[PDB]
């Protein structure tokens, strides 16, 4: 389901030693959409609950740029640059001291990607409500959700079809999980109605960094899916 | 989770409102002309806390009812814990930010603040903050889940409070003073 | 159909009937409405708002610049705001500035007031005459000089 | 009946004849020279050239109306309306004078709002 | 806590009332006509800055008697908290628990306002030597304002009424020196519960 | 500023009086009936200017005693700051310590403010030239004013009883060489603490 959506109200994700990422990432996405289902009670509830689902892919926001096509990431860098057009990156964070409580928040209005795939018949209704949701009365990413930041209302939404890539030289897109990698990915996953909390930190692969790998993972998918790693066509 | 309550609050301000600029790289390149920057967003419009304000308004209100609420360090037991979030349960009324309607050209305005020697009857200081005008239309759509009974009227009581007191910055000196106008809504099906 | 948009209250009680003294305006549209003075003040203030919505270089030294410039800040004819005025004058063009330093410096033809501040001091009449006439030579030199160089001088003695 | 006499004068004294709601034609340039030149010898002054803009534009018919009551001859007395010329003139320049100021002030009544305010910020800068 | 006490001030302008304009933009699109604009709404309706003639009158009085008041209107003066002045209207720690409404007027700026021709005249000449043009309010306008006070003490209305009379025997707004804003003021006090709002 | 000077000030007309509206609406209004109004309340009082009259007495009279006070009645002249009238009357940098009220009249414009037929004659035919009709106050007409000095001197009563001799001798108002404005002064005098107000 491409499509594209807006910010109004800006975001504020955080990561360890003291950065936030400059673009929402999936698992934010996720997050939020299961919340929805859960406050819907839609039936696929219970597969956003578990943490392994990979038939509905909830790939990475990414920035959209002037060109009109997805900002792509660059290795060994903190931004990302249309390669169709010369960057999104720190520039668009912004220092917010508030009543004592010191913290950074993304600035609003800059469009992002909203690409989810669904690999089977048994969501296109579902996800169909969570895109209708998402359009009436708007989703919410990152920090602050009940104050109101990181509101995302969509602008696009097109049901297009969408095919893996046949090809094995596959550059990263987002931060892949490797049993040996160097970037340390962290999330968490709550469980409402049970009130528990986990931070999951797993060793992994970062983005923008070609792969020559024959395995092709079905579209993507690096191993976590539900976010985690993306990959491109080079 | 099947019943969903949607409150769509409008507002528009009756006294001149400032709620403070609150990102520094903004709050500092406006400091070279403005003091007091009114809080904007990048697409100039300006952004109101306003989760805090009815929290507040339903602390006052209901410890002097005498009902057990915390006064904010949460409890998790009190009712403006389920409605506005303790430390470990989420809360179930997620407040939007009040944005506004209309663009920073047309609603804020720069303006002067003096402090006064009570001997001289002279401008010993001035300053500038810029503030948001009167009859600016502004919206808000406060999110309540699993929806108790008593959740409207006591959102439209933290409401009318907030019109009693006023919302941003400043409220002692008559800023803030808005008037309140409500739609509710539920929400269920595909 | 007439409507009366005059406030109903503060009416008196004279003969067994209610009364009070209107003094208004009738007004065709399906209704034949009853307005007051207020309603006409905005209406008059309304149309004339509609009618008036139609409304459409002898370079010196630059060490002269600056020693005039001094000159007419410590005597008091080139102020902060004239300066501020002056800069925002310049950073809407040049033929801009001609106009404003035009408009202040022109001599009244009935009174014989320049729009200039008196120069503090006790000069002559003579010579507070020649004192415009260098404020407008001084700065009429300044619109000929370029933004970054006019941005210099000017905010060593306005600091804004 | 005395604040009634003097309200109801008040009332009519507004809404007179067609606010906000035939004529001699001159070049443009002969129009800048004649009010250029009752300008300078205190005919058309800035106090004339006001309520020439504020009756014009309240419409025409207000803008000929001020006009044929300033420039009307009272029978009784001989005097015009207008503000009499500076200088050496005799009566027949004078009323000549007085004929131009009618003429420009009622070939400019034709004009369009905007080629009058651009012919009267020139004399009245605070029209 | 329990108990707010509502004071509504209305005040009605005995001699000329000017407050001048503090927005930059409506200043600056009013210096076409005006040079001292008054202190209008975006509803067309004029505001007067409350809480600081209140303080002041009330620190005026107050250090005249003998109490320990502090004078927030010198240029670096940091306001106590050890004050009756600074327990009514705030200090840099606790707000200010009397909340002052602005003084808004109950008609539009077409019925109140009215652009005026003021004078600077030579005295050996005898001669205008300067003019300008200021909008001030007519006499007999009506201007509402409510204060507001959470944990009312007992000498909280005492003071706000000592204070009127202050402001009614000196002035409010500008121009205070040269005859402007004079005005009187009446006081309806009522004492709330701050559960007035539940139900 | 433990004390304040009060000086009610009760003026009764001898000759007629002018001054002029300053608003431009109700000039507008009177000037379809009248050449010259007077400046009037929207309360229909009579207003005259006072602050400018005591402070433009005082400034001739302490110029021709020799006292070092400077001119404010020239062109955009600036106050000095450093003399008698600058502290009673007002400076750059400190407002003026006398609050001089507008002379406000007893009586309404249906009492007091008369119609007026003024005329030009020529110095050769002796006939009417021209005519206008100014609105003038009559004579007996009661006028008051209160004049509050904040931290008095000593010699402020002499000085305000001066200056309102000075306005006995020369007028009030416009028109005063063709005999207009010929007033008199009665001065109540009285020394208030400035806690007066605090019950
Ligand atoms: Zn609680
Ligand atoms: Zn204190
Ligand atoms: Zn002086």
């Amino acid at each position: 389901i491409k499509g594209i959506l807006e910010s109004i109200t800006g975001f504020s994700i955080p990561l360890d030693n003291g950065e936030y990422a400059l673009y929402p990432a999936g698992r934010h996405l996720r997050g939020a959409i299961g919340y929805i289902a859960f406050n819907l009670d839609l039936p696929i509830s219970s597969k956003f609950l578990d943490f392994d689902f990979d038939d509905i892919i909830f790939r990475d926001l990414l920035p959209i740029s002037k060109c009109g096509k997805i900002f792509y990431p660059e290795k060994n860098s903190n931004s990302l640059k249309c390669p169709s057009c010369n960057i999104y990156g720190s520039s668009v964070l912004r220092n917010i001291m508030a009543r004592g409580l010191s913290y950074k928040e993304v600035i609003e209005g800059k469009k992002y990607r909203l690409s989810i795939i669904v690999k089977d018949e048994k969501y296109l209704n579902e996800m169909e409500a969570i895109i209708r949701y998402i359009l009436s009365y708007g989703i919410y990413l990152g920090n602050k959700v009940s104050k109101g930041y990181g509101k995302f209302k969509i602008k696009e939404y097109s049901i297009v079809d969408i095919l893996p890539v046949k090809d094995s030289e596959v550059l990263l897109l987002s931060d892949a999980i490797i049993d040996n990698g160097e970037k340390d990915i962290v999330f968490s996953k709550k469980e409402i109605s049970s009130s528990k909390f986990e931070i999951i930190r797993k060793r992994g692969k970062a983005k923008g960094d070609i792969i020559r790998d024959n395995n092709h993972n079905g579209f993507y998918i690096g191993y976590g899916g539900l976010g985690f790693g993306e990959i491109i066509s080079l | 989770a099947k019943t969903m309550k949607k409150i769509y609050v409008t507002m528009k301000t009756l006294s001149p409102l400032y709620t403070g600029e609150v990102r520094r790289e903004d709050k500092e390149a406006a400091q070279k002309r403005v003091n007091f920057p009114v809080r904007k967003t990048a697409t100039n419009k300006v952004l109101i806390p306003f989760k805090g304000a009815l929290r507040s308004a339903l602390e006052i209100m209901l410890k002097a009812k005498g009902e057990n609420v915390c006064d904010t360090r949460p409890c998790g037991r009190c009712v403006t814990c389920s409605l506005f979030g303790s430390m470990g349960r989420a809360g179930r009324a997620s407040v939007d930010f009040l944005i506004s309607n209309d663009t920073k050209e047309q609603i804020v305005r720069e303006s002067t603040h003096l402090r006064i020697e009570r001997q001289t009857k002279s401008a010993s200081d001035t300053f500038k903050g810029e503030e948001v005008i009167e009859g600016a239309t502004f919206t808000a759509t406060i999110t309540i889940s699993n929806p108790q009974e008593k959740d409207l009227s006591l959102i439209q009581s933290a409401l009318k409070f907030i019109e009693e007191n006023g919302i941003g910055g400043w409220l002692n000196k008559g800023y803030g003073r808005v008037s309140f106008e409500v739609k509710s809504e539920d929400v269920a099906t595909d | 159909k007439v409507v009366l948009n005059i406030n109903t209250d503060n009416m008196c009680n004279f003969a067994s009937y209610r009364l009070m003294p209107f003094s208004g305006f009738i007004v065709e549209k399906d209704r034949i409405e009853i307005n007051d003075k207020n309603w006409f003040d905005m209406i008059w203030n309304e149309e004339y708002n509609k009618m008036r919505s139609q409304i459409v270089l002898p370079d010196m030294s630059h060490d002269k610049i600056i020693e005039n410039i001094e000159y007419l800040f410590n005597i008091k004819i080139l102020s902060k705001n004239r300066i501020k005025e002056f800069w925002e004058e310049f950073c809407k063009g040049q033929k801009a500035a001609i106009k404003y330093i035009t408009q202040v410096h022109r001599k009244n033809p009935n009174t014989g007031r320049r729009n200039w501040n008196p120069p503090e001091g006790d000069f002559t009449d003579n010579e507070i005459e020649k004192l415009y006439e260098t404020a407008y030579n001084t700065l009429l030199s300044l619109i000929k000089y370029d933004k970054n160089k006019v941005y210099n001088i000017l905010i060593n003695f306005n600091p804004k | 009946d005395m604040i009634w006499n003097e309200e109801y004068n008040k009332m009519r004294s507004q809404i007179v004849a067609e606010d906000f709601s035939a004529l001699p034609d001159m070049s443009h340039d002969k129009i800048i020279e004649n009010i250029e030149y009752l300008f300078n010898i205190k005919i058309l002054s800035k106090n004339r050239i006001k309520e020439f803009w504020e009756e014009f534009c309240k419409g025409q018919k207000a803008a000929i109306k001020y006009i044929t009551q300033v420039h009307r001859k009272n029978p009784n007395t001989g005097r015009r309306n207008w503000n009499p010329p500076e200088g050496d003139f005799t009566d027949n320049e004078i009323e000549k004078l007085y004929e131009t100021a009618y003429n420009t002030l009622l070939s400019l009544i034709k004009y369009d709002k905007n080629k009058v305010y651009n012919i009267l910020i020139n004399f009245n800068p605070k029209l």
